[PDB]
RNA sequence: CCGAAGCUUCGGCUUCGGCAGGAGAGGUA
């Protein structure tokens, strides 16, 4: 589009995320399950080993998982199934 | 975004807070951390400005009439004790600034943030869910604002000359730079008619088609436009590639760009858009010069003789009744019809007395606020008024509110304020229950497929022929015939298809089916659905929110039942229905 | 008026009155 | 029994209820709402709630 | 009885909607579809 | 009394024409105290040269269409008031242009009378195209600011001398908001951020770079009534 | 609130009671103005929510049988001409006879000067009948209003529903620590504050002996002496404060009924309820957008309107079973940090600051140590003041104490008030909003001299609510501020003939009176606009519209078209922000259902209704209504966990069930029903958890 | 044409509180902005003295009233702040005000210490009856602006001072009035007329040169580049 | 669940102390 940059919670936009979902429940549970393994990721690797994937975008200072995990999704980088 | 007092988020946001401090540093335990929070120390100041980021939360009025009433937003910290709402969402919360409050909720997890953040926020919902017209529009001060700059005032200061001999045109500008430098020094007036050389705004469809034909390289092409200054700077408001428009904004034109907007680009540019437009009418506002005096209020010139004629006839009804040729409801109807013509006689005499410039004129036939029976009320007379039932009383008020009532006009004056009151605090007693009622029969129906390949339908008028043979529009086919999905092809003339069934009926659709000679057609509707539990998408086809089709999943039952409550319950509070 | 110390407010009224509140 | 006991005539209906032995099954968004369980509408029903998600092969690999 | 189901659906919903087109509120008749639908649901036996 | 923070300026140059400066952290209310009057000395105090009037050929009256070529008087003024020229003179000079044949003159043949120059000679001034010929006799002046035509009364030395606007000033557009900051429990603070907008002859930095030196001069008559009067020390750079 | 909202409650009347109607009973057609009630009941002054009509107001000149018929005054006309014999009818017997009206023009000598005047039929009907058959007359043009209504200049220049609003808002002002009267008045103030009873008058004559700031002595002329005591910073039912004031000299002579002392909203004997500010009506840059309202900050510098509220708290020692509670400064469990304060007693300090934890009075309940407790009086949550004087009530000394406790001690606290955004303001003519921004005065438009303005009002609401009354009230207060002066050279101008001879002439900061429906006429107004006084230098700043020309604060650059400027009446009401902000994360519960308290004061949650369920079931949100449910109201074992979890950073747990369900099923089973719940194979699931 | 006469200020005095100000001939349209920058500097940001809290003996807070004087605490308090001071050190000076018997209570009893000097020997502070002493102690301080009261306990004080609000601005009311000379021959130029009124313990001229110091301060971070 | 006090190996352990319902009236959006 020829929209200026977003900021804060408008970014990534929403009508690009919702080229790469079925509808607007969809996206709801990737990103909400992209956060859960996320931040046990960051809560697992201070003690032991584990079997989840870290970050895979370079993060911030202090950012939210679920941010991070909408940033992967506009990435291209996830895949996912419908049961 | 919305704005969050410290002294309240510190208590909503208290944990993360904790775990901050406990983390930073900045205490031992967890009982010193909550000993410090709870001592508004120094340093909790700075981590409430990390903790806080990209956070949202639900804000909330009652009565919550429909789905609008709940919205998620961005906090951001202010100094004071009051929460700062967004001038263009009191048209969804109903919300003045006289006194209201409103409710504020915290989500804790990561689906209630993901909701929160992607179905519910503002930017995200500006269409009703009702009609599909838009709620996020300029409206009050912005529509004064911006009706006063694409205004076109003939015989302004450096308006465009087309003399010859003496000089040449004296009012051509090369650029929009130009034409503000000329009116930054008092040569050039904002609303007069110049001729200024455009380069990066889209000419209409017609200079287009007549300059550049196959396409329009708008980056860098130049041409040539006939308009005002305030014109410009408004089409430098909307995106790029939209076409020049160069016409008044009275708030229908507003509406109908906002309408095609929203439909033909993404719903970013959208929320930008009225953004900027915003700021445009708030500054454009405070510099047209509305103000209320009493010498802005005037009087119809000649008055006084058109009461004392509409006064004679009805001393002569009065004398007809002593000669006992009517009875008592004849007196009565003939008072009244006398009376309910005099003031509509001061009506179309005053209505051209007034001057197009006057602030009471210019804010009601900008469509901002106001009818002009309240400008005809203030200024002209009042009318005839009712009795404690509802019949109206034979003598007229034939003050003004300009001049002052006198007792007797004053106290019967009382009977239609009262029952206005009364009916705002009754009336919205069977609006709830209706409410009430209409949710929880309608509450099993869900978007259950997609698709339930049925073959029935129902039959839609979509317009009429006259007996010349000229096709009449139907007057109500928005609310009827748009938005909907058809059932079978449209033939005509036993000639091609120009529609195939299954797809949604826009405008383009309509006007091609309306310019060759169809009339009835076959839809389908919810009321003949297959699909065994709920309903399915195709039947019930497209969402008015977002303009495509429906989700598997919605709850239809609750919107509509939402939907037709509320305009009930609203009209009663603010007044017949 | 008809009170022993009262602050002189002039008045626009035109109708004299003869009862008192 | 569980719907209509919340709207109106509570003492009939479930005078009715208890004489016929009827049954509720728990499929509709008032009784979800009333015992604590994920209604079936939007985010709650089966399609949306089961849905599977892991990064494709080649980002892991590439990380 | 005397027309069929068909008409009484038309009947209610253009009945419905000229109260509120007198006071000019708009409101799609998809809407009043979808509760007219459940008032017309059921069978009245005469004999078992 | 020191100010407790001092304000830093900063760019970001966008295009090659074209920045954005941002001046914080300002003390309240001290955001529109510096904006008007920047935005003001930056539009009409930097000094420069243009075209203050021509004399087209073969138009002793009616100025409608000149003979051979395709475009009217008003675009060849349009095109010929577009031009950036500087001179290094004090008095009027004279410039000329005279192509003949089928063509397109442009700006890259006005000879410079020694001493101006034409910094933009890609520019389209016409389309010579009915083999004709064009001889227009230009005056370039300095000045400042934006100066409406002034039309004179020399009645017989202005046989034709058609005159026209003339826009001395070498920026074309700025434009100030103001926002806020946050310093510590403190909000409402202030944030200025201009945006200057030049020609091709000044680069945007020593606009903001000469608007500073005829305002160090204005507001230093009021702190010379008094030289010991004691004020808001900026403080160490 | 103030003294007029203590007048108005005591000539209420009432509706409903034990032998009345009922809120639910009551239809629509006991809430209408009945044609009989011209003179006994006021038709504007009611209620604004389900008791509209229901509750009303006696008029000023009404007066009660000894039968309980309200009786209203009128004079008796014979052969045409008034005369001045006053007759008290009641309504029963007013429909025999035919009554002039108040507004109608009277001769030198009494005679009608009209040949047809509007008088009052038998059932109310209202004609126009040739004066000859006229019985009796009104008395004066107010005999209709009520108290409260009858102090609004321009009355009938307003609608009738937002002179509503303006009388019932003016019974919410609070007092001010400055009083001053209205530039614009009715004529109503100086006998609604006598008769309130709040000020201190002299119930005979003498000259003054002795004045303080709490006693006034009178000799009086036979040799009696009497002296007049004051209360200073008393506490009103609505903890507002009520101070009195001396308004005499040391040597001043004193007639009986003067006024000796002033009061609460009283300035030299009158009401006075606000303050006078400079207006300007104009869109400002959207911060007065939707009745909002812009102010300056010379209102906050100058203290224009503060307000000092004062609250009471009282602490017991009632004897428990094992021992007795003992108020003293031992309070083990607590250090000697904070106990600085406390006397040698257990009490605060006289002048002490408290904030929001502060302990005031320390007890310590026994079991007859190691066994006390702390019960210590603490500050409500968000609440600060001085400690301006406490009361110590004890048996020992010999007082009526109810039995079983020993010690009762009353701490009051005073907090000076100022304004700040979310206040709200008012006019008297239905004007109200709350306070959106505070400008610096740098910032705000001012006059060609230099004089910033006080406070800015949009012009969009004023046409369509039909209340011109204000912009009456703003010119007549401009030109009694100036000061005006008529020229008379050549004889009294055609517009000023009806005008009296003192009203000719005014100097700056003068005071008139408007009554309410005999008042200044507009041709007046009109006149009165064009012969104001100049300022110091020889300037109009005002022109012959009430327009003047501003500048603009900001950029520098005049306004270009004329703004209307002048003076009006701002009052401050009893609604401010401090009082109404709340928030909670955790804090009390219930007991029988497990769910947050309810209210401020026992920081309680809110309510999560119904129709805020279809809200959220219509946007599709599953997961926000389950959480907004169960872990947030009832789970019990999931709060705890969710709070670690917060805490610890790790993931929210999944929703357990309810507990109000188990309290309904429980219900359900002490009714004799047998409700299980089953499993998909039958064997009903125990649901008491306890494993 | 471009000009080249420099701006040139000059005075005039119409009385010891009032003066006016010509700074001809600047460009036009550059007439109305350096009005209000300058009037925008004259009216926040000029230093002077103001008293921030007395001590009056027998007194504990502000809700109280004196035996003897026939006003409470709270009119003495709003009675003492149109009071004009002046300072010459930076630290708090403590004054003394000591008056007893039948009188009235001017501001010509306050005692200075030697460095602070009252400009207003002729107000109201309140009126004494023959059975009442005023004893106050009032402290001076420098400073810029308005600062709100200083709370106590938040400072580490006793329990008999009383804070006080203090308005440090020495200025009254500032305004201008330009007169713009728009003849033909494009020879165009402007006046600014600035008219400063303070209130007694600055000259109007003393005023126009703090603003000048702070304007020609501020104005220097832009100018860093060429 | 909170507070006080001890052991404390730093995971925690022990002693003591502590509660919140109805009716009526007025008001704001
Ligand atoms: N559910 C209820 N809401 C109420 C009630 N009384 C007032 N209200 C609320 O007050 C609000 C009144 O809205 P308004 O009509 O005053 C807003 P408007 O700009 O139209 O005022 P005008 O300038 O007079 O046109 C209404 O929306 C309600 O939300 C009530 O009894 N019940
Ligand atoms: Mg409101
Ligand atoms: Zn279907």
């Amino acid at each position: 589009g020829g929209y200026d940059t977003p900021l804060g919670i408008t970014n990534p936009p929403i009508d690009e995320l919702l080229d790469r979902v079925s509808s607007k429940y969809a996206l709801v549970i990737y990103a909400a399950k992209r956060a859960r393994q996320i931040n046990d990721y960051y809560n697992q690797l201070g003690e032991g080993i584990l079997e989840y994937v870290g970050p895979l975008v370079e993060p911030g200072l202090q950012e939210k998982p679920l941010s991070i995990a909408l940033r992967e999704i506009h990435a291209d980088l996830l895949e996912h199934t419908e049961g | 975004q919305c704005g969050l007092p410290k002294l309240m988020a510190l208590e909503l946001f208290k944990p993360f807070v904790m775990k901050r401090l406990v983390d930073l540093n900045h205490a031992q335990n967890i009982k010193s951390a909550k000993r410090m929070v709870e001592r508004q120390r120094p340093q909790v100041w700075d981590v409430l400005e990390e903790v806080i980021a990209e956070h949202p939360v639900l804000l909330n009025r009652a009565p919550t009439l429909h789905r609008l009433g709940i919205q998620a937003f961005e906090p951001m910290l202010v100094e004071g004790k009051a929460i700062q709402l967004h001038p263009l969402v009191c048209e969804a919360f109903n919300a003045d600034f006289d006194g209201d409050q409103m409710a504020v909720h915290l989500p804790l997890s990561a689906e209630a943030q993901a909701e929160a953040r992607i179905l519910m926020l503002s930017s995200n919902n500006i269409l009703s869910p009702a009609s599909g017209r838009p709620l996020a529009m300029p409206r009050l001060d912005m529509v004064t604002g911006l009706y006063y700059l694409t205004t076109e005032v003939p015989g302004d200061t450096g308006e465009y000359q087309p003399a010859s001999g003496d000089h040449p045109e004296t009012g051509v500008y090369s650029s929009p730079a130009e034409a503000i430098m000329a009116a930054d020094r008092g040569v050039l007036s904002v609303r007069a008619k110049i001729k200024v050389r455009l380069t990066q705004l889209r000419p209409p469809v017609e200079i287009e088609a007549e300059l550049f034909g196959h396409s329009g390289w708008q980056p860098g092409d130049a041409w040539m436009a006939e308009t005002t200054l305030g014109r410009v700077m408004f089409n430098e408001l909307l995106p790029l590639g939209y076409p020049f428009v160069n016409k008044q904004m009275h708030k229908k034109v507003q509406a109908a760009i906002i309408n095609d907007l929203a439909e033909r680009y993404p719903m970013i540019v959208v929320a930008q858009t009225v953004d900027k437009l915003k700021d445009a009418g708030f500054y454009w506002a405070t510099r047209s010069g509305v103000t209320v005096s009493m010498a802005d209020v005037l009087v119809p010139p000649r008055k006084k003789e058109i009461l004392d004629h509409y006064e004679e006839r009805a001393d002569k009804v009065e004398k007809q009744f002593q000669r006992g040729a009517l009875n008592h409801d004849e007196r009565n109807e003939a008072l009244v019809e006398i009376w309910k013509e005099a003031t509509d006689e001061v009506g179309q005499a005053l209505r051209e007395h007034y001057p197009d410039d006057n602030p009471i004129i210019t804010i009601v036939d900008s469509g901002a606020t106001g009818n002009f029976t309240q400008t005809r009320t203030l200024a002209g007379m009042k009318g005839l008024v009712t009795n404690p039932k509802g019949e109206f009383i034979p003598r007229p008020v034939k003050s003004s509110f300009r001049e002052g009532l006198t007792v007797l006009e004053y106290f019967i004056n009382t009977h239609g304020a009262r029952k206005g009151l009364a009916d705002t605090a009754l009336r919205t007693a069977d609006s709830g229950y209706l409410t009430r009622r209409l949710v929880d029969v309608s509450q099993d129906v869900i978007v259950r497929e997609h698709d339930c390949q049925t073959e029935r339908g129902i039959v839609v008028e979509l317009a009429e022929r006259a007996p010349d043979g000229t096709l009449i529009r139907d007057p109500y086919i928005e609310t009827s015939a748009y938005a909907r999905t058809l059932g079978t092809d449209a033939v005509d003339e036993a000639g091609n298809v120009i529609v195939e069934r299954g797809q949604d009926l826009g405008d383009p659709e309509i006007d091609a089916l309306l310019a060759a000679g169809i009339t009835q057609v076959k839809v389908r509707s919810v009321l003949t659905c297959a699909t065994s539990t709920g309903v399915c998408a195709t039947c019930y086809g497209r969402s008015m929110a977002t303009g495509k089709l429906v989700d598997i999943g919605e709850a239809v039952g609750i919107v509509a039942a939402q939907s037709i409550g509320e305009p009930g319950t609203q009209l009663t509070m603010r007044t017949d229905i | 008026n008809s009170v022993p110390g009262a602050p002189n407010r002039v008045s626009f009224a035109k109708l004299r009155e003869p009862l008192e509140v | 029994w569980l719907s209509a006991a919340s709207f109106q005539e509570t003492t009939r209906v479930l005078t009715d209820a208890a004489i016929n032995c009827r049954s509720d099954k728990l499929n509709g968004l008032k009784e979800n709402v009333i015992i604590g369980k994920l209604i079936p509408a939007g985010t709650g029903i089966n399609r949306y709630r089961n849905i599977a998600v892991q990064p494709t092969e080649e980002a892991r690999a590439a990380a | 009885r005397v027309q069929g189901p068909r008409e009484v659906q038309i009947h209610l919903v253009r009945e419905v909607q000229e109260v509120y087109r007198a006071q000019g509120v708009s409101i799609h008749d998809k809407h009043i579809e979808v509760i007219v639908r459940q008032m017309l649901r059921r069978v009245t036996i005469i004999d078992s | 009394m020191l100010i407790s923070q001092r304000p830093t300026l900063s760019e970001d140059v966008l295009t090659d024409n074209r920045s954005q400066f941002v001046i914080e952290p300002l003390e309240p209310g001290f955001g529109y105290t510096l904006g008007n009057s920047l935005r003001r000395t930056l539009l009409s105090s930097i000094p420069g040269a243009a075209v203050t009037s021509i004399r087209i050929d073969g138009v002793l009256h009616e100025f409608t269409t000149v003979p051979g070529v395709k475009e009217d008087v008003t675009e060849i003024i349009l095109n010929l008031k577009s031009l950036v020229v500087s001179s290094e003179e004090d008095e009027p000079v004279t410039m000329y242009l005279r192509k003949q044949g089928p063509g397109e003159v442009t700006a890259g043949d006005i000879v410079p009378p020694a001493g101006v120059t034409v910094h933009n000679p890609g520019m389209h001034i016409a389309t010579l195209n009915d083999k004709g010929k064009l001889e227009v006799e230009l005056v370039v002046e300095r000045g400042r600011g934006y100066v409406p035509a002034v039309q004179n009364r020399a009645s017989g030395a202005e046989i034709g001398r058609i005159p026209v606007d003339s826009i001395y000033s070498p920026v074309l557009k700025v434009t100030y908001k103001v926002d806020a900051t946050r310093v510590e429990q403190r909000t409402d603070f202030d944030k200025l951020i201009l945006d200057v907008e030049t020609k091709n002859s000044i680069s945007p930095r020593d606009a903001l770079a000469s608007a500073g030196k005829t305002l160090v001069e204005l507001f230093g008559l009021a702190r010379e009534l008094n030289v010991e009067a004691e004020g808001i020390e900026i403080g160490p750079s | 609130n103030n003294p007029l909202s203590g007048l108005t409650h005591k000539r209420r009347l009432s509706a409903l009671g034990p032998g009345g109607l009922s809120r639910e009973r009551a239809g629509l057609e006991v809430r209408d103005v009945h044609p009989s009630h011209y003179g006994r009941m006021c038709p504007i002054e009611t209620p604004e929510g389900p008791n509209i009509g229901l509750i009303g107001s006696l008029s000023v000149y009404a007066r009660v049988n000894p039968f309980g018929f309200i009786e209203t005054p009128y004079r008796k006309v014979v052969d045409g001409v008034v005369s001045d014999e006053i007759v008290y009818l009641t309504a029963d017997e007013e429909d025999r006879h035919v009554v002039a009206q108040a507004n109608s023009p009277i001769d030198a000598d009494g005679r009608f000067v009209e040949p047809r005047v509007l008088v009052r039929r038998k059932a109310g009907e209202v004609e126009y009948v040739p004066s000859s058959e006229v019985d009796y007359m009104d008395v004066s043009p107010r005999q209709m209003v009520s108290v409260a209504t009858a102090m609004i200049p321009f009355l009938e220049h307003d609608d009738a529903n937002r002179a509503l609003m303006g009388a019932n808002m003016q019974r919410q002002a609070v007092p001010l620590v400055r009083s001053e009267a209205p530039l614009v008045g009715t004529g109503m103030e100086l006998r609604a504050a006598i008769d309130a009873g709040d000020v201190v008058v002299a119930e005979e004559s003498g000259v003054i002996e002795e004045v303080s700031a709490d006693y006034i002595t009178v000799m009086h002329d036979n040799g009696t002496r009497r002296t007049y005591r004051m209360r200073k910073f008393a506490r009103s039912n609505h903890g507002t404060c009520a101070n009195q004031c001396p308004i005499v000299d040391a040597g001043d002579r004193v007639e009986a009924g003067q006024v000796i002392a002033d009061g609460p909203c009283t300035d030299d004997g009158e009401m006075a309820l606000g303050k006078n500010l400079l207006v300007a009506i104009m869109p400002w840059e959207g911060h007065n957008y939707e009745d909002a309202i812009i102010l300056s900050n010379r209102l906050v510098e100058e203290d224009v309107l503060t307000s000092i509220h004062i609250e009471e708290h009282e602490i017991d020692a009632r004897d428990t079973k094992l021992g007795a509670e003992e108020i003293t400064r031992d309070i083990p469990n607590i250090s000697d940090e904070v106990l600085a304060d406390l006397d040698e007693r257990g009490i605060v300090r006289i002048g002490a600051e408290v904030r929001d934890g502060d302990i005031l009075v320390g007890k310590v309940t026994p079991k007859g140590a190691r066994e006390v407790r702390d019960t210590s009086l603490k500050v409500p949550h968000g609440e600060s003041g001085k400690v301006i004087g406490i009361r110590v009530f004890s048996r020992e000394d010999e007082d009526e104490l109810p039995a079983g406790v020993n010690e009762l001690v009353r701490v009051y606290v005073a907090q000076k008030r100022k304004i700040s955004d979310g206040d709200k303001l008012a006019g008297r003519h239905g004007n109200k909003g709350v306070i959106g921004k505070i400008l610096p005065v740098e910032d705000m438009p001012f006059l060609a001299d230099g004089t910033p303005v006080d406070i800015i009002l949009n012009t969009h609401g004023v046409p369509r609510r039909m209340n011109i009354g204000q912009i009456l009230e703003t010119h007549l207060g401009w030109c009694a501020h100036s000061g005006w002066k008529v020229d008379a050279a050549k004889g009294v101008p055609d517009w000023a003939a009806r005008l009296p001879d003192e009203l000719l002439e005014a100097q700056p900061n003068a005071i008139v009176s408007t009554p309410v429906f005999d008042g200044a006429q507009e041709a007046e107004l009109q006149g009165l606009l064009s012969c104001t006084l100049p300022n110091r230098d020889g300037d109009v700043l005002v022109d012959a519209d009430g327009k003047a020309m501003l500048f603009d604060g900001r950029s520098g650059e005049p306004f270009p078209y004329p703004v209307t400027v002048g003076y009006m009446y701002i009052m401050k009401l009893h609604h401010l922000v401090d009082d109404k902000i709340h928030a909670r994360s955790t804090g009390p519960y219930s007991m029988i259902t497990q769910q947050p308290l309810g209210g401020k004061a026992q920081f309680g949650g809110q309510r999560f209704g119904e129709m805020e369920c279809w809200a959220m079931q219509a946007y599709g949100a599953a997961y926000t209504l389950q959480e907004l449910l169960t872990i947030k109201s009832d789970d019990t074992v999931g709060r705890v966990k969710v709070y670690e979890a917060i805490v610890k950073g790790e993931n929210i747990p999944e929703p357990g069930i309810p507990e109000s369900f188990k309290v309904l099923l429980k219900e359900l089973q002490s009714l004799c029903l047998n409700v299980e719940v089953l499993s998909s194979d039958g064997a009903a699931i125990e649901l008491r958890e306890g494993e």
